[PDB]
């Protein structure tokens, strides 16, 4: 396994939640508050949260699941998970 | 403490939609089963009397316990995996580096340097975060494992050391 | 396969018994039956250390394999009439077993609807 | 790059 | 959903099936208040030892110690001539014993009924 | 007779020396995996010549050298017999063990104890044959228990590895059930027979071998991993890719198998012991495979077909096929391995995931390694002209040509098509369709180690079956007048089997709802045979040995009938003894008791 | 550090030895609950809960997660055959009569079947095999001194 | 519900800490400080050969060094097995006992120079 | 034999008067010395015992036993040194005296002629360890723990000696050699059951034998480490070379009164093999081993063949190198964790690597891998049970198949797995322990290169 550092991962979530449709390009933001910055439902947050599951192949605990609310959080959850320093 | 009402569903829809690509496989399968599936979970937003959810409760638990794929696609790292806990047995704690004899910490110099000031970090920072974590506890102890941050001046967060120092999680 | 059929779903008299039989003599019905007579000699079979179960009449065809065989080295893609002998006699030696199968099955074919010709007419 | 591997003191 | 799947002993109810996941009442779910608040403290003191750099060696761990002593020491204090376990004695003690006893007094009876008029096969044995 | 043995004892000692080189603390740790690929392969080399003079005159021998023990009328010593199944077999075990070896070097190298790693697989080595150059049942437990503890540990390779951990412990543990019948065997040849070598027992004309041919049979059904003594093989797939193609890939589970050829002599004499083979035989065959029909991994699929194999040669074995069945091993010890690291190199350049649920698309971006396993997915079905093709299809032929029940055939057509099955179904999840992967194109196979050994394997998998059965006179009667069908109906059975999954690939695609069918539930927990053999009596036999035995019978029951009673009773006692209150009137009163009752009343005086 | 009291004791009967064992076991009053009294001698350990430890959340921060186990917490006295490496009470997604009624089902049909197949012991329809010089008589191990019983046949 | 004032900077400062905690978990420019390998001039005499770049000189080299295994693994070797057989082991009767090959009549035999009779004429089945 | 004996009572002296810090060095390097010594009672004749003198002989079953009581009194030696360091000089010599006492105790035993001699020496063994085994053990129980050994052994042994002192008056000596070659059939009278039983049970219960056994328990897992190797490597086979003397004259009545031993033996060691697999205490599991193992060999005597006795001798000193191996390897993992806890210090191989072989072997010597002497005792023991009855062959294989899987367990549950963080105090492997093993595991290998010194008398 190549040195998948921080940038990569960074770079894929934020592309990937601007790939979500319903996080459209312009709206999305650094720190999406899916609830209040792009006011999804919970639903979509499992949606979210599982699509960078298999995009990014590590597992996420679903007690940490639902609290990782931003992409920032999502870029420094992963960060710690691996423990990315470069 | 409990689960909510709420929280209890999304972890069920979670290993359920989980299941459903597991049994699906195809992406474009999974996609339309998934979103149909999405509006079926949309069917009956609205609970009202919480007598009602705990009735559509069971019934949804019930569906995605049979929903279960009878051999679900559990992730490498997932527990359970093909490489979950594999590299286990090349992590070593932390403390067995002053466990070293001088000739094999004279060749690593500069690590062993660094190591040393990380190793009085921690001495100060475990004088000031205990005298930092027994007041911040209020009486009856802590009500929850939740422990209390840095909030004073020039403080390290307390309990941190075997959480800083964790073995990394590629020990290699 | 069919003689199965006419043995388990149909009558086993009529079907050869493959531990048992033959049942009849074979030199009754055939007045001087010349006998399967041997190519090889017990010392050829001996001296070859040939193995029991290939130590049958096709067996004087079998030295002649091995031999071409242990000759034909380095090469492996010679050696073909020698088999085409060899197979041929197992084939034919074979047909020999089926047809004293066949002989055996008409022998049974024959004496139990003979006996039944007698069981019709007292 | 390189990280550091730690293992116990096989000197002895 | 479907016919329902029975807990065994080896194979317990899971998470999902169970009652009491979605039968919580008012005190059920009161109850997961303060096992979660000894458990804080549990695991509090835990780490204040774990991450306590003054601490070496290895501390006690109660539990392992309960369970020790009660598997080796409190066994006898509390064990009683009950006739239940009397029973299970007398099954598992005297019981195997005899049953072994009479297959191989059975066995060796058999065997030795036909080697004093050569009934057996030990042409080629002569090695004990 | 001055090459061949001689030969033969310079290539098993050459395997040692990168042992003895590890154990003297000289050898360089860093270029050792590389320096076992030199030996592995020298080895290999100066492998082929003892095949030389046999091709030429067929000499075979045995040599015993040094006598190890004497014990009055049984003499000891170590002993190779170099026969036929010996002799090529070394060969065809060597070149295998240098390809899979020399993948491992690309494949398992991000592990800091690959030196240990590498010096583990010549540990095996050894073992192995050792248990192939015997003479005596003993060398042979020698290697049988070397190979099994050497899985326990192989298999255990990550010793954080809980599962493997546990794959180790069934590992040994099924295998120490099957050297039951070997001890079986071992206690009867030296009390009825008086003998261990192998050529005593078969020439001492044992023609009443019923319970030292059933101890046989267990041995090997331990080893070759039979239904009962099945799961372990699939276990141990936890372990390291490369540890997957060892040992458990192809080479130690036919060990058993090995041994069941080995007693042929007197294998065939009783029909029953005869029979009771092929039907394990055939039942491993259709369950195991079955179990990969409805499955979710591609190592596991792969097992349990090698289990359905080493249920194949053994079932000809059954039907006195004893050479045949070695030609078939050998050409499955080659595809069988040959897709194994192919599979691995998959698994390699696809981020360590096994399940067939993540593959796809992977034809064009996977080019070598999809001709690798296109061929050796159907080259286990064998068609003509081909490893498979002058085994599997003689095979089917000849149980049906043969005088056997009338479900061991028809086990053995289901094999054929369930194996082929699965075997189109793991291509179509691999490469056929589209990359279930993660977005991150890394795939890659690039390597030029990973090439190399995998393609000595394409001219292995493909040329050998022709050219050993060309070199290799035929053993039976060969089989010649023959009703025309029996014999195409194990190349048609392939195809709808084929057929039959090409359709099913196919419905994948289909957007139809798809319900939890009952067989598919069967097949993923293996018939829920792991469910609950390693569920229940395990519970009961753990649970009964605290309850009762060591609490009940040892701790409350044996110190209450002897050490606790006696104690007490003294104990008891000895109060009243020394509870005396000192009155001299009671002292003195029973003076006078004693006096009188001392006479009169005992008559001491009369 | 160690005394009666946080030793273990007798089996326990008035309510308030019950906690006074539940604060030395580390459970609350409610969670205590020995073993019964048959006189086995298990006396005030608790029947804790028939699990495994495979049943136990990998994601909760265990002391142990080795095995899945936590300081301080009390544990099982039959522990032993129920850590992850041994025996194991993790649900199964069938019913575990159904699958025992499944395995006892296929292994005994398994046997039926083949039963009935060697009571119908198919066969090529070919005759013997009569092999020359008495069926091999001095070959297979015949007595040299006496002359065999020929078994010579003549061609079809 | 992300976090709270007290898991914010509480994460961000473990993070933080792990992170420099990384950095001296990597090596350093002079990590590791070797020892001098005390080795004999001899072996650097012909690996210099092999750094000299020339086709010959590296290949060379390579076959040299399988060259040197042959010796030392394979070479020497088989003349102390052959010492061990031929002249101890054969020594005793019985250790070596090779299987009568399979003489046809219709061959000779060599030492003898007797020629083994043939049988008659095949059936000669030609299909 | 003096010229052993005179040595090793020499050592008394020389350890008693040393310097305060050289009664390791001394008595270590000139035990070893005594050992090189006494490996030239390795010589056999044919048939003929040894006779150096008339209250001294040995044979091919004396000698081995000999050379591995000399051969270990080092081994403790070097055990004792970690524990006894926090002690005075005296009583640190007097720790060695006890030793060397054991020591001289077991040579005169084995080298004894008469069977009265023998039983001198025998039983006057209890008397070093009781002091071992009391005053110098750990914990409260250890007061218990002698009481148990003591009059378990004592319980047995008072019988035999109104047997043998019966035997003088009787046949008109004691002496092993006339005893053998006067030897005449004992009859099935009442009285001679007793006869019998009385030669018997003082034997068995040291073995120990199922049933008689409790004190093994009770003793091995709380002695200290060098009374621990001696009790298990050598004490227990006491019982094994008095039965393969005592059974020279006690015939033909072995036939009927061994079966009431013989399966209350055969369900023994499945019975307490399976207690091994189901302990909690490390050092608990190889003491309920040891009886496991020491059961094969109770069969392998009482059977009364040639085979099974060749098997009872390669087995009794394959298991005291192992036994001692194990009990030295709990004692190094006792030290650094102040318990004998099983899983309480599981997965140390990342930590311990040259301990993780040191339980390999041992394991597998316990396991018993081939060519390993302790299957070759062990086979043939299976070979002379099956001759005589083949339902045998299931028992004691799946006792064997049990053995394995506790065998792997505790290298499962102390080396495979993850370290415990809390754990901080694993230190260097000390040398010390580690040659320690070095010395336990060679000899091993070394015997199986040439097993036929070790077979006995009979071989
Ligand atoms: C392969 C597997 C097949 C087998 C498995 C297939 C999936 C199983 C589920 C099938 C549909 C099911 O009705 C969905 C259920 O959980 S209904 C009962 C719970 N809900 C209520 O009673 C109303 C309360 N409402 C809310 O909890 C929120 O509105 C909600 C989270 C739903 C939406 O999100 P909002 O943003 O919070
Ligand atoms: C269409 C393919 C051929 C028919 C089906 C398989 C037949 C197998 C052989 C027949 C049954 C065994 C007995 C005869 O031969």
């Amino acid at each position: 396994a190549p040195p998948l550092t921080l940038e990569a991962i960074k770079d894929r979530v934020l592309y990937v939640l601007k790939l979500y449709d319903k996080i459209d390009p312009e709206k999305l933001s650094v720190n999406s508050h899916f609830m209040k910055d792009l006011g999804l439902d919970s639903l979509d947050q499992v949606e979210i949260i599982m699509a960078m599951e298999d995009e990014f192949g590590f597992e996420i605990p679903d007690i940490d699941a639902e609290k990782l609310m931003c992409p920032q959080e999502i870029v420094d959850y992963i960060a710690d998970k691996k423990d990315v320093y470069e | 403490a409990y689960l909510t009402h709420q929280q209890k569903v999304l972890r069920l829809y979670k290993r359920a939609l989980r299941h459903l690509e597991s049994w699906c496989v195809h992406r474009d399968k999974y996609r339309y089963f998934a979103c149909l599936m999405r509006a079926r979970f949309d069917e009956h937003k609205n609970e009202k009397d919480m007598v009602k959810a705990t009735q559509l409760l069971r019934q949804a638990e019930e569906e995605f316990w049979y929903g279960q794929h009878p051999q679900p696609y559990i992730f490498p790292e997932s527990p359970g995996g093909t490489s979950y806990e594999r590299y286990e047995c090349y992590k070593v704690p932390e403390w067995c580096l002053d466990d070293w004899h001088p000739s094999e910490k004279a060749m690593y110099p500069d690590y062993f340097a660094k190591r040393e000031q990380w190793k009085r970090l921690r001495r100060e920072s475990w004088e000031r975060e205990v005298k930092q974590l027994q007041e911040e506890t209020p009486p009856g102890g802590p009500r929850t494992e939740a422990l209390p941050p840095a909030r004073k001046e020039g403080d390290l967060p307390p309990l941190w050391w075997h959480i800083v120092t964790r073995p990394r999680e590629r020990p290699m | 396969g069919a003689h199965l059929a006419r043995r388990y779903l149909g009558d086993a008299s009529k079907e050869p018994d493959p531990l048992r039989m033959p049942t009849f003599p074979p030199d009754y019905g055939f007045p001087e039956r010349k006998e399967r007579e041997m190519v090889a000699t017990q010392q050829e079979m001996n001296d070859a250390q040939l193995m029991l179960q290939q130590r049958d009449y096709c067996a004087h065809y079998l030295i002649q394999l091995l031999k071409c065989k242990r000759d034909s080295f380095p090469n492996f893609l010679a050696c073909k009439h020698e088999q085409h002998d060899w197979d041929y006699c197992e084939h034919l030696d074979y047909v020999k077993r089926m047809k004293e199968f066949e002989r055996e099955r008409r022998l049974l074919q024959r004496k139990k609807r003979r006996e039944q010709r007698e069981a019709e007419m007292a | 790059k390189r990280l550091f591997i730690i293992k116990p003191s096989g000197f002895y | 959903s479907f016919p329902k799947y029975k807990p065994s002993r080896l194979a317990t109810l899971p998470a999902t099936l169970d009652p009491a996941e979605y039968d919580i009442s008012p005190e059920t779910r009161k109850a997961q208040a303060e096992r979660l608040a000894i458990r804080s403290r549990l695991k509090r003191e835990y780490l204040l030892q774990y991450n306590d750099p003054n601490r070496l060696g290895v501390i006690e761990d109660p539990a392992l110690i309960r369970w020790t002593y009660a598997r080796s020491a409190n066994i006898y204090p509390n064990f009683r001539p009950t006739p239940k376990t009397s029973l299970l004695g007398a099954l598992f003690g005297i019981g195997p014993l005899f049953f072994w006893y009479y297959v191989f007094k059975t066995d060796r009876d058999k065997k030795e009924k036909l080697i004093q008029e050569g009934k057996l096969d030990q042409t080629f044995n002569i090695s004990y | 007779m001055n090459p061949f043995a001689s030969l033969t004892l310079t290539t098993l000692i050459i395997l040692t020396i990168p042992i003895m080189m590890s154990n003297s603390n000289i050898y360089k740790t860093n270029l050792y995996p590389n320096y076992v690929k030199t030996t592995v392969s020298y080895a290999f080399t100066l492998s082929l010549v003892p095949l030389l003079m046999f091709m030429h005159t067929g000499q075979e021998m045995i040599i015993s050298n040094w006598h190890w023990m004497t014990l009055q009328t049984v003499e000891l010593s170590l002993s190779f017999k170099m026969d036929y199944f010996s002799v090529m077999f070394i060969p065809v075990a060597l070149f295998v063990t240098w390809s899979i070896m020399e993948f491992s070097m690309w494949y398992m190298h991000s592990d800091p104890f690959i030196n240990r790693f590498f010096k583990y697989l010549v540990l095996f080595l050894i073992t192995m044959m050792i248990l192939v150059t015997a003479n005596n049942l003993f060398q042979l437990f020698i290697g049988w228990e070397g190979v099994g503890i050497m899985s326990f540990l192989l298999i255990g390779w990550w010793h954080g590895r809980t599962d493997a951990n546990t794959a180790a412990l069934q590992a040994i543990l099924y295998n120490r059930i099957g050297d039951i019948g070997f001890v079986l065997s071992m206690a009867w040849f030296l009390t009825h027979s008086n003998a261990w070598d192998l050529q005593q027992i078969f020439m001492l004309n044992n023609e009443c071998p019923n319970m030292p041919l059933i101890g046989l049979l267990l041995a090997a059904a331990g080893k070759s991993a039979q239904f009962g003594l099945h799961p372990w093989l699939p276990s141990a797939m936890e372990g390291p890719t490369p540890v997957s193609a060892l040992l458990h890939s192809s080479t130690m589970v036919v060990a058993g198998v090995f041994l069941l050829i080995r007693f042929y002599p007197l294998m065939e004499t009783n029909k029953l012991v005869q029979t009771m083979t092929l039907c394990l035989g055939a039942i491993t065959t259709l369950f195991t495979a079955l179990c990969a029909i409805t499955q979710n991994d591609i190592k596991k699929i792969v097992a349990f077909s090698t289990s359905s194999q080493l249920g194949l040669m053994m079932v000809t074995i059954g039907i006195n096929q004893p050479h045949l069945a070695f030609l078939h091993i050998c050409m499955h010890a080659f595809f069988k391995a040959m897709l194994f690291m192919c599979s691995g190199s998959i698994i390699h350049s696809l981020n360590d995931e096994q399940d067939i649920r993540k593959m796809g698309g992977l034809y064009k971006a996977m080019p070598f390694t999809t001709t690798a396993l296109i061929i050796g997915s159907l080259a286990l079905t064998g068609m003509p002209y081909l490893t498979g093709f002058y085994s599997k299809d003689l095979i089917i032929e000849a149980v049906n040509m043969s005088y056997t029940n009338a479900w061991a055939l028809l086990m053995t057509l289901i094999a054929t098509s369930l194996t082929a099955a699965y075997s189109t179904r793991i291509i179509f999840f691999a490469f056929l369709g589209k990359p279930r992967f993660p977005p991150l194109v890394l795939i890659n196979e690039n390597n030029p180690l990973l090439i190399n050994s995998i393609k000595r394997l394409l001219i292995g998998s493909i040329f050998a079956g022709f050219i050993i059965s060309n070199n290799i006179p035929p053993m039976t009667v060969p089989n010649t007048t023959m009703p025309l069908y029996m014999k195409m109906t194990a190349l048609i059975v392939t195809i709808m089997g084929f057929m039959l999954a090409l359709e099913l690939n196919n419905t994948t695609y289909y957007l139809k709802f798809k319900y939890p069918s009952q067989t598919y539930k069967f097949s993923n927990m293996l018939g829920y045979y792991p469910s609950i053999m390693h569920r229940l009596p395990t519970y009961h036999n753990l649970s009964m040995s605290q309850k009762s035995a060591s609490s009940l019978l040892d701790l409350i029951w044996l110190e209450t009938i002897l050490p606790k009673t006696t104690s007490f009773i003294q104990m008891k006692m000895s109060i009243m003894v020394s509870n005396q209150k000192g009155l001299i009137k009671l002292y003195f009163l029973s003076f006078l008791i004693t006096i009188m009752i001392s006479m009169t009343l005992f008559n001491y005086h009369e | 550090h160690v005394t009666k009291d946080m030793f273990p004791g007798p089996y326990p009967k008035t309510p308030e030895e019950r906690a006074a064992a539940a604060k030395k076991y580390n459970m609350r009053v409610e969670d205590y609950e020995p073993y019964p009294d048959d006189g086995m001698g298990y006396g005030d350990y608790p029947k804790l809960p028939d699990r495994s430890q495979q049943e136990r959340d990998p994601w909760y921060d265990w002391d142990h997660p080795d095995l899945r186990l936590n300081w301080g917490e009390p544990i099982h006295w039959d522990l032993d055959m129920y850590i992850r490496n041994r025996v194991d009470t993790s649900p199964t997604p069938v019913s575990w009569n159904t699958m025992c009624k499944h395995l006892s089902g296929f292994v005994a049909f398994m046997l039926f079947m083949f039963w009935v197949g060697e009571i119908y012991p198919s066969y090529q329809p070919v005759g013997p095999k009569q092999y020359p010089y008495n069926d091999l008589y001095l070959e297979r191990g015949g007595d040299p001194t006496k002359e065999p019983e020929p078994v010579v046949h003549y061609e079809i | 519900s992300g976090y709270t004032p007290d898991e914010k900077l509480r994460l961000q400062q473990l993070r933080e800490l792990r992170r420099r905690w990384l950095k001296d978990q990597e090596l350093s420019p002079r990590e590791p400080v070797l020892p001098p390998r005390r080795v004999w001039p001899m072996e650097q005499f012909w690996n210099k050969f092999l750094q000299d770049g020339a086709p010959w000189k590296n290949v060379i080299y390579k076959t040299y060094r399988h060259s040197i295994f042959a010796v030392t693994h394979v070479l020497i070797p088989v003349w102390i097995i052959h010492y061990y057989l031929k002249y101890h082991v054969t020594a005793k009767p019985y250790t070596v006992v090779e299987r009568k090959p399979r003489i046809f009549p219709g061959d000779t035999i060599l030492e003898t120079g007797e020629v083994i009779p043939l049988m008659k004429e095949f059936p000669d089945q030609h299909h | 034999m003096l010229k052993i004996i005179i040595p090793t009572t020499m050592l008394l002296p020389m350890t008693w008067m040393s310097k305060h810090n050289m009664i390791w060095i001394n008595a270590t390097v000139h035990s070893l010395l005594i050992s090189l010594i006494s490996l030239s009672l390795l010589n056999q004749l044919g048939e003929n015992s040894l006779n150096f003198s008339l209250t001294f002989f040995s044979d091919s079953l004396s000698a081995p036993l000999l050379v591995l009581t000399t051969w270990l009194l080092p081994l403790m030696l070097m055990a004792s040194q970690s524990h006894l360091s926090k002690e005075t000089t005296t009583r640190k010599k007097l720790y060695i005296t006890m030793l060397i006492l054991l020591q001289l105790f077991l040579i005169m035993t084995f080298t004894a002629t008469e069977l009265i001699l023998f039983y001198i020496l025998f039983e006057a063994t209890l008397v070093p360890t009781l002091i071992i085994i009391t005053r110098w053990g750990n914990q409260t129980e250890r007061l218990n723990a002698g009481l148990y050994f003591l009059f378990y052994t004592l319980a047995g042994s008072l019988p035999l000696l109104v047997a043998l002192v019966y035997i003088q008056n009787t046949t008109g000596s004691l002496n092993f050699l006339i005893i053998h070659y006067w030897s005449h059939p004992l009859s099935n009278s009442w009285s001679n059951i007793f006869m019998w039983l009385a030669c018997i049970m003082a034997f068995m219960v040291k073995m120990p034998l199922y049933g008689l056994h409790l004190w093994l328990p009770k003793a091995h897992v709380e002695a200290p480490i060098a009374g621990s190797m001696v009790l298990a490597a050598v004490l227990l086979k006491l019982g094994g070379y008095g039965m393969m003397r005592i059974t020279t004259i006690l015939n033909p009545l072995t036939n009927y009164m061994a079966y009431p031993f013989l399966m209350l033996s055969m369900w023994g060691m499945i019975m307490t093999s399976s207690i091994c697999l189901r302990q909690t205490d490390l050092k608990s599991l190889i003491a309920y081993s040891s009886v496991s193992h020491m059961a094969l060999v109770i069969v392998a005597i009482m059977i009364q063949t040639p085979w099974s006795f060749m098997g009872a001798t390669a087995l009794m000193i394959a298991h005291g190198l192992t036994s001692s191996m194990l009990f030295c390897l709990a004692n190094t993992n006792y030290e650094r964790v102040h318990s004998r806890t099983m899983i309480l210090a599981r997965g140390l191989q990342t930590l311990l690597p040259l301990m993780a072989t040191w339980w390999l072997m041992a394991s597998l010597t316990n396991l018993a891998l081939p060519p390993s002497i302790n299957l070759i005792g062990e086979l043939f023991i299976i070979t002379a049970s099956f001759s005589w009855s083949n339902i045998t062959i299931i028992l004691m294989g799946m006792n064997m198949m049990i053995t394995a899987l506790y065998s792997l367990y505790m290298l499962i549950t102390t080396q495979r797995g993850k370290y415990t963080h809390h754990i901080n105090n694993i230190k260097a492997s000390f040398t010390r322990e580690n040659a320690l093993m070095a010395l336990h595991i060679l000899p091993l290998l070394l015997l199986t290169l040439n097993p036929k010194m070790i077979l006995g008398p009979l071989y």
